[PDB]
């Protein structure tokens, strides 16, 4: 039904403004599409036909038809997915400076061959979709247009945690933390500092709405402002250590869990009489898992130590 | 017999997860003090040295039942 | 000059000892040292025949030529001073198990071309050559050995820190127990073990004579007796918590929290063995289990008041 859709609407475009440069890009977009058996493609070149049936003789029609040619290429289905967030964004805001943009950007995506950009330009879709005129998107979106800049995959890496962070918690002074923090790290040449970057919004989105997230966005912050090596391998080692321990609360958790779990089923079987060594058994199992942990806890202790001599 | 060491061992493994929760506060202050000094955060560190001091003292009281509890199996 | 005294040593032995597989041996390896300029290949020559007519019809010469032949071969300057001091050892303590096993290890590091390995059997040649007749000088040959039939780099690494504390500070209750604690590590197969007392090794020699060293010794000690590796991974933190803030009472109190901890967890060993099988020795475990407990407790309360009197 797809393949009807889409000649439906090319008749239409031909019926619509014959013997243009749209009209034969339209044209040929459509048969291109009917030749393929991809739903993915036929939804890409559906989306581009629509857009050129709603702003006929227009450079936003123009660059929609080349990205659906472009996209229809491409073999990799994300790159087919970014297109179509793209050309859909181009829909639902019409005459802003955000389409625009997002076509530059999905361009810009589905030339490079890293499957990173991928994810992070839909990514930054995504934000400019959910939010539409606010600050945020424009601000994902310009810092994905950064990223795709960068060599490193280090600032691929960290624009994605930014932008992920900013979809999980909008509107939150976590997410503007860590978009200008992102913006200021694909500024700076380091890739160290792309690395405590990453290791702060990790830290962010490991607990959030947290003390220790707030703290780590500062420390984060104020070492991108500071000049010191030692310091800065100081705030790594730091920035490690917090989501270690952010791990192990999770295991030390679970174990309380089964310590309660445990402490039940040692009433109940005490009175049914279900013995005693199978209660031993499941005791001595409980015990090491948790003084395990305790272990670990006390290893992280002592090489925070370590680290701050 | 074994249900004493039954309890015993339940009451470690609820000291021992109280002590988990109490270390994770620790750990989390005192990395929360090397990278911001406060003195309020200072406080609330001894807060949290003040209530494993509370979890000693009452594994102390465990060790002590035990104590007697074995004293009185040697007699 | 050199090459004097070695055809003249070649000569002398050809007339002590005719049709010999020593003789032909020993006018082979004259020929080819002749026809060597270097130094150093007549040193090591000369004194391998010094060696065959000292113990003539002796299996060390034996073993001394074939060595010899091997360091001709051998072009690294390393290895020629391995099998000097080597055949220097087998001189000075003729008719001694330390000279047999020197020239073995001798052989054995010829074979490795691996500049570690050498230094590691250059050290322990060099340990024999100082302390004569002695049981670390057999100890240290031993750990040599083992350390060169071990593939594990970091083993090699260790072992030359054990030979350099025994060589710092000789016939000293620190360098036996670098020696035991080195040859129980090489025992081992876990590398964890091996970084461990690398890491107890080099807080020894980095600070002799202090009550931090013997602490990190017991602490190594007591890690590979066990075979949990979350006690290794607990040691191998406080080692490298104490190396990286030495001189300081805090890392005295780390080091004897760590001890704690690993004596808590061989408590929990002897518990699960007396439930695979009395009341009272299960009780009285348990007492001693506390008291750990309660001791390991106590060392964290004094870490965590002197860490916030430091960030103060």
């Amino acid at each position: 039904s797809e393949k009807e859709k889409v000649e439906e609407l090319a008749q239409r475009i031909r019926e619509q403004l014959p013997d243009t440069e749209l009209a034969r890009e339209a044209q040929e977009l459509a048969d291109e599409a009917r030749k393929s058996d991809d739903s993915e493609a036929l939804k890409v070149v559906y989306l581009a036909l629509r857009i050129v049936q709603q702003l006929p003789d227009t450079e936003l029609a123009r660059e929609a038809l080349e990205l659906a040619k472009e996209a229809v290429k491409s073999t990799d289905s994300e790159a087919l997915k970014v297109v179509e967030l793209a050309l859909k964004i181009v829909q639902q805001l019409p005459d802003t400076e955000l389409a625009k943009e997002a076509l530059e950007l999905a361009k810009e995506a589905v030339k490079s061959t890293d499957s990173e950009a991928l994810k992070v330009v839909e990514l930054a879709l995504e934000i400019v979709q959910q939010l539409p005129d606010t600050e945020l998107a424009k601000e994902a979106l310009k810092l994905a247009k950064e990223a795709v800049k960068s060599t490193d995959s280090e600032a691929l890496k960290v624009v994605y945690l930014a932008l992920r962070i900013v979809q999980q918690l909008p509107d939150t002074e976590l997410a503007r933390e860590a978009l200008e923090l992102a913006k200021e790290a694909v500024k700076s040449t380091d890739s160290e500092q792309l690395e405590v970057v990453r290791l702060a919004l990790e830290i962010v989105q490991l607990a959030p709405d947290t003390r220790l997230a707030r703290a780590a966005l500062k420390l984060a912050k104020e070492a991108v402002k500071s000049t010191d090596q030692e310091e800065l391998k100081k705030v790594k080692a730091i920035l490690r250590v917090a989501s270690e321990v952010l791990k192990l609360e999770e295991e030390a958790k679970k174990s309380q869990e089964e310590v309660e779990r445990l402490k039940q089923e040692v009433e109940k079987a005490s009175k049914a009489g279900l013995g005693d060594s199978r209660i031993f058994k499941k005791i001595h199992d409980v015990v090491t898992k948790q003084i395990k942990v305790i272990l670990r806890l006390i290893a992280v202790y002592a090489e925070l130590v370590a680290i701050i001599g | 017999k074994q249900k004493e060491a039954i309890k015993v061992y339940l009451e470690l493994l609820e000291v021992h997860s109280r002590v988990l929760k109490a270390l994770i506060e620790q750990i989390k202050l005192f990395i929360e003090l090397i990278m911001e000094p406060d003195e309020d955060l200072a406080d609330k560190v001894r807060k949290s040295s003040e209530e494993l001091k509370k979890i000693i003292k009452e594994v102390e009281k465990i060790l002590r039942k035990v104590d007697d509890i074995l004293e009185k199996v040697k007699s | 000059s050199e090459k004097e005294k070695v055809e003249e040593l070649a000569q002398r032995i050809r007339e002590q000892l005719p049709d010999t597989e020593l003789a032909r041996e020993a006018q082979e390896l004259a020929d080819e040292a002749r026809k060597s300029d270097d130094s150093e290949a007549l040193k090591v020559v000369y004194l391998a025949l010094r060696i065959v007519q000292q113990l003539p019809d002796t299996e060390l010469a034996r073993e001394a030529l074939e060595l010899a032949k091997e360091a001709v071969k051998s072009t690294d300057s390393e290895a020629l001073k391995v099998v000097e001091l080597a055949l220097k050892i087998v001189q000075q303590l003729p008719d001694t198990e330390l000279a047999k096993e020197a020239l073995k290890l001798a052989k054995e590091a010829v074979k490795s071309t691996d500049s570690e390995a050498l230094k590691v059997v250059e050290l322990a040649l060099e340990i024999v050559q100082q302390l004569p007749d002695t049981e670390l000088a057999k100890e240290a040959l031993e750990l040599a050995e083992e350390a060169v039939k071990s593939t594990d780099s970091e083993a090699l690494k260790v072992v030359k820190l054990a030979l350099e504390i025994v060589q710092q500070l000789p016939d000293t209750e620190l360098a036996r127990e670098a020696l035991e604690l080195a040859k129980e590590a090489v025992k081992s197969t876990d590398s964890e073990a091996l970084k461990v007392v690398y890491l107890a090794l080099r807080i020894v020699q980095q600070l002799p004579d202090t009550e931090l060293a013997r602490l990190a010794l017991e602490l190594a000690k007591k890690a590979v007796e066990m075979t949990a590796q979350e006690v290794l991974e607990i040691a191998r933190a406080a080692l490298k918590a104490a190396q990286a803030f030495p001189n300081t009472e805090l890392a005295e109190l780390m080091l004897r929290l760590a001890e704690v901890a690993a004596r808590v967890m061989k408590e929990l060993e002897r518990n699960d063995e007396e439930i695979k099988k009395d009341d009272e020795s299960l009780l009285e475990d348990i007492v001693e289990l506390l008291k750990e407990i309660i001791k390991l407790w106590k060392i964290l309360v004094e870490v965590s008041d002197v860490m916030l009197k430091l960030i103060s």
